[PDB]
RNA sequence: GAAUCAGGGUUCGAUUCCGGAGAGGGAGCCUGAGAAACGGCUACCACAUCCAAGGAAGGCAGCAGGCGCGCAAAUUACCCACUCCCGACCCGGGGAGGUAGUGACGAAAAAUAACAAUACAGGACCUGUAAUUGGAAUGAGUCCACUUUAAAUCCUUUAACGAGGAUCCAUUGGAGGGCAAGUCUGGUGCCAGCAGCCGCGGUAAUUCCAGCUCCAAUAGCGUAUAUUAAAGUUGCUGCAGUUAAAAAGCUCGUAGUUGGAUCUUUUUACUUUGAAAAAAUUAGAGUGUUCAAAGCAGGCCCGCCUGGAUACCGCAGCUAGGAAUAAUGGAAUAGGACCGCGUGAGGCCAUGAUUAAGAGGGACGGCCGGGGGCAUUCGUAUUGCGCCGCUAGAGGUGAAAUUCUUGGACCGGCGCAAGACGGACCAGAGCGAAAGCAUUUGCCAAGAAUGUUUUCAUUAAUCAAGAACGAAAGUCGGAGGUUCGAAGACGAUCAGAUACCGUCGUAGUUCCGACCAUAAACGAUGCCGACCGGCGAUGCGGCGGCGUUAUUGACCCGCCGGGCAGCUUCCGGGAAACCAAAGUCUUUGGGUUCCGGGGGGAGUAUGGUUGCAAAGCUGAAACUUAAAGGAAUUGACGGAAGGGCACCACCAGGAGUGGAGCCUGCGGCU
RNA sequence: UCCAAACUAAUUU
């Protein structure tokens, strides 16, 4: 079920059997490869490229018509972001929260659901110091983390 | 459930230990608090001196009176009381009498219709109050 | 969650098996479960099974012959040497006449009466009867 | 005796033993 | 032992309705306890509806209704022998009383 | 090691072997290879011994012995002969040790009769019963001698005697049930007494006290207490937790525990093997101690032959095989392998990144909801108030009274004010972690489910410590107070009524800011996951499909997924009531948290801790008791409901009786 | 929806 919330809903993609890229995608790695380099320099997070080649391109997997994923495109060219993408949304979203709690401070549901929150960011601050992605002195401070996102 | 994972030994190991305190035998075995309450203090047997011949009501449908003694004991000063088994046993005894008194049947629970009493007289004077009764011996 | 993919299997064979289905669904597929039915269809308790490949953990479907009165797993793994095997013998299987305890040992996973020719112990994965 | 009150009773008497001992 | 599936109400999803009071004794009763019983009597009763109507100023005018909405406690409605008790299958059936 | 023991275990080990320690308490030392020695000194403390009072000597937890303590434990015996030890030693010494005594701690063996003939009984020639009879056999005991041994004693051996009521005498517990064995007789009369437990005894006791019989085990057998099995009543194997004892109010969360699939069809864990592991004990081999417990002996005609086995010995450490399972490790800023060649220039590797979980996190999409917070708007009602109208009652109850009213109550009309509350719609419907959540509109942040050929790639599950939230009541500050209303005051009712009912009415109920942390905080049911019957609905999202209807909605027919539920079922389960989970449990093991152990005492006492307080959390014991309890069944009863009936019931009545005198019956008095 | 309390120690199936 849900991590945090009592939900047991299923509703995920599910890919297709065959592996190998369509005979009407007339469009080469490179090209895909190029094409994922000028969306990245708009400040698109590796989520929603994949989703704008899908929707526009017919690109439905990237790492089948390049063999990689779109992060490790990115890594390769230095235009990967300093967080991870999941872990900056994470935190993004505790600004928010705790922004709105400073004026409504009755709201005792959003301090709940702010603790929710939070207890996502070291839970996942835990796995990408371990993987080595986050250097390992790397804290999440509230009172300074407004200045990281946006 | 419980858990069975093969690293467990000590979840399971000090549940356990916990848990045996929360019966009866095992408890009374092991504080030591009523080791301190019963006046034999570990022991089977105790010898005494008799105080007081005294009179028991027996619990109701009975209606009997039985017949005990008023002791205290030679090796702690505990006043107890036990009870006289048999037939007119009660005229053997006198007071100032050295008695040996032994356990009463459940092993420091009360028995049968006498209230509050959970001791018997063995030897009267050295001599057994079955050969008393019998016959066998005289004081 | 699913910790434990041999445990689900079994279960699912033993419930279909008892509900007089033909056939039952596994769903994923690991090497040793595929290693643990061909015990059980050497010594015939189940017919021929099919393995799905989905470029995942597969399903397997397998054909019952309604042989089976009980196939069950042994969780954790003990792990079990020669000296203690017949005590292990007397408490999960129902006479001395049938009935096969799986163990995994290092030349493969076997049931009890082959590993005592072979003089090894093992780890024990479940029984079935 | 409703046992809701024989709580109540014993609420009493702890209240009583309470300051028994604070004025010793 | 549990007598009824439902505890005597029907609260299911939620964990706390409001209260309404009994309109016979005012007791603090859930809202999906009580014993609803929706009343359209007329207000004329029909012993005198052939006075009312030879006495109208009117030839044909319908005499109006009374839409009363009564609530009950489980003593009241007992009581007022609004409802009984049934034999113990009789209790699993939900069919309102026919007209 | 010992007792118990199916498998696991539980309890014990002062105690003859190994190791340690101490010689009344401590401390300090001498000598010596070796001592912080005590059958060596030196102090001081404790105790105690002689004394001419000046002094001197002490250490049995060595063998004996005594006192004391107690439920509780042996002779001030003989000997170095065996076993060994020490010395200068073939010679000496050994309370080490050996041998006797005391020894129902216990263990092994085993008498208290056998036979025959009669008298009888039986059975289909065999057997049984006898205070009948018969001589046959022996030990117990007495007792010479040998033997035994250091000298003895005992056993073994053999003379002499030694049995008829073979008096050369078998006890200990029982006889209602558990539980083998009497409705025998006499006494006692809820007394004396028995009885582990249920029980028995108040005048015919199957239970007491006795006699007779009978039973059980027998040279042994009761009784007390520790303890093991019984006990699947501590549950690893193997227990429970809806209602019987019990799942924390809810969620987060670190330790801990546990973790999806994937590849040949580096360090460990594991498995197998080898060593090295004190004997005794245990298992067990061999062997006629007369048997057996034992013992390590023995056996075969100058001597000969032959044993004094083997196993087991958790774990840890060591050793060599195995490589499934389970961890773990190598190349991603290449700082990488591999070959060559001058810290450079190279080749070369198919050069190097498993998959994308009906695990999860994150993005995205259109939605949806009494979710949350802030502000706003509205609705009648109630209470109050003004003013007007007409009046004599109004109110309240089972009936009343307190109360309010010609000074105008109540009722009507218009208007104002204030404070609560959000009806009907409103459901076995929704949302929320739970508590909980309903007028309109705006703003703020959140979120589930669905959709997805997006993204990351195991990031997960459950969780001691810790943390946030937590109705009502209560607490402390402000504000406000319409209704209601603990406490309080009255009116009734009542035997009483400091209650129920009525009339008033404080705190409280309302909001803002702090506390408090408990509820039948309930589905009396932990969470995550899998599988296992139908069927009709419902809510949200998606998809598909005739036709209606409006200018993408509304209906209609299905499908998919999450959700709240229902009906139905011999899935199965359960003590049942019942549950599609409380099923997949003796065919017992998916992961993991909390927690129960007969009822009471008692969630009390104390201690710690939290709080302003009220209190919360943690939490005993003594003592007491043979049941307390759950589910279902049949009666009985109900100031429970349905039906139906009766002048031993009523209604409508009649005659009466109850009052009077008398007759006669009963109590009482006499 | 007027009031409506109590029940040998004297035991034997
Ligand atoms: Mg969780
Ligand atoms: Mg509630
Ligand atoms: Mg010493
Ligand atoms: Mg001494
Ligand atoms: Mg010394
Ligand atoms: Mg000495
Ligand atoms: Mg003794
Ligand atoms: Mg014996
Ligand atoms: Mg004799
Ligand atoms: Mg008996
Ligand atoms: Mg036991
Ligand atoms: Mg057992
Ligand atoms: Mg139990
Ligand atoms: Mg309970
Ligand atoms: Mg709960
Ligand atoms: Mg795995
Ligand atoms: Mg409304
Ligand atoms: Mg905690
Ligand atoms: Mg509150
Ligand atoms: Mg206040
Ligand atoms: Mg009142
Ligand atoms: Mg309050
Ligand atoms: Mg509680
Ligand atoms: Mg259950
Ligand atoms: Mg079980
Ligand atoms: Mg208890
Ligand atoms: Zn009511």
């Amino acid at each position: 079920g849900r991590m945090h919330a009592p939900g047991k809903g299923l509703s995920q993609s599910a890919l297709p059997y065959r592996r190998s890229v369509p005979t009407w995608l007339k469009l080469t790695s490179d090209d895909v490869k190029e094409q994922i380099y000028k969306l990245a320099k708009k400040g698109l997070t590796p989520s929603q490229i994949g989703v704008i080649l899908r929707d526009s391109h017919g690109v439905a997997q990237v790492r089948f018509v390049t063999g990689n994923k779109i992060l490790r495109i990115l890594k390769s060219k230095g235009l990967a972001p300093d967080l991870p993408e999941d872990l900056y949304h994470l935190i993004k979203k505790a600004v928010a929260v705790r922004k709105h709690l400073e004026r409504n401070r009755k709201d005792k549901d959003a301090k709940f659901r702010l603790i929710l929150i939070e207890s996502r960011i070291h839970r996942l601050a835990r796995y990408y110091k371990t993987k080595r992605v986050l250097p390992p002195n790397w804290k999440y401070e509230s009172s300074t983390a407004s200045a990281l996102v946006a | 459930g419980k858990c069975r994972g093969l690293r467990t030994a000590r979840k399971l190991r000090s549940h356990r230990r916990d848990q045996k305190w929360h019966d009866k035998q095992y408890k009374k075995a092991h504080l030591g608090t009523a080791l301190k309450a019963n006046p034999f203090g570990g022991a089977s047997h105790a010898k005494g001196i008799v105080l007081e011949k005294v009179g028991v009501e027996a619990k109701q449908p009975n209606s009997a009176i039985r017949k005990c003694v008023r002791v205290q004991l030679i090796k702690n000063g505990k006043k107890i009381t036990a009870f006289v088994p048999n037939d007119g046993c009660l005229n053997f005894i006198e007071e100032n009498d050295e008695v040996l008194v032994a356990g009463f049947g459940r092993k420091g629970h009360a028995v049968g219709d006498i209230p509050g009493v959970r001791f018997k007289v063995v030897k009267v004077a050295n001599v057994s109050l079955l050969a008393l009764y019998k016959g066998k011996k005289e004081r | 969650v699913r910790m434990n993919v041999l445990a689900d299997a079994l279960k699912s064979i033993n419930n279909a098996e008892k509900r007089g289905k033909r056939q039952v669904l596994i769903r994923p597929c690991s090497k040793v479960i595929v290693r643990f039915l061909t015990v059980m269809m050497k010594h015939g308790y189940i017919g021929e099974f099919e393995i799905i490949d989905d470029h995942r953990a597969g399903k397997i479907v397998v054909n019952l012959t309604g042989r089976l009165n009980k196939c069950g797993v042994i969780s954790p793994r003990f792990d079990v040497q020669l000296k203690d095997l017949e005590k292990w013998q007397n408490n999960l299987l129902p006479s001395r006449q049938f009935g096969f305890i799986v163990l995994t040992t290092s030349a493969g996973i076997m049931d009890h009466e082959e590993a005592r020719r072979k003089h090894t112990g093992g780890k024990i994965l479940g029984f079935f009867f | 005796m409703r046992a809701k009150w024989r709580k109540k009773r014993m609420r009493r008497l702890k209240r009583k033993r309470r300051k028994m001992r604070q004025r010793s | 032992t549990k007598k009824r599936r439902n505890n005597g109400r029907a609260k299911k999803g939620r964990g706390h309705v409001q209260p309404i009071r009994c309109t016979n004794c005012a007791r603090c009763v859930p809202k999906d306890k009580a014993i609803k019983k929706f009343v359209i009597r007329n207000i004329v009763e029909a012993a005198a509806v052939r006075d009312i109507s030879e006495a109208s100023v009117f030839d044909a005018y319908v005499l109006p209704k009374l839409y009363v909405k009564l609530h009950y406690c489980v003593s009241c409605a007992i009581h007022s022998k609004v409802v009984r008790n049934r034999s113990r299958e009789a209790r699993k059936d939900r069919t309102p009383p026919p007209r």
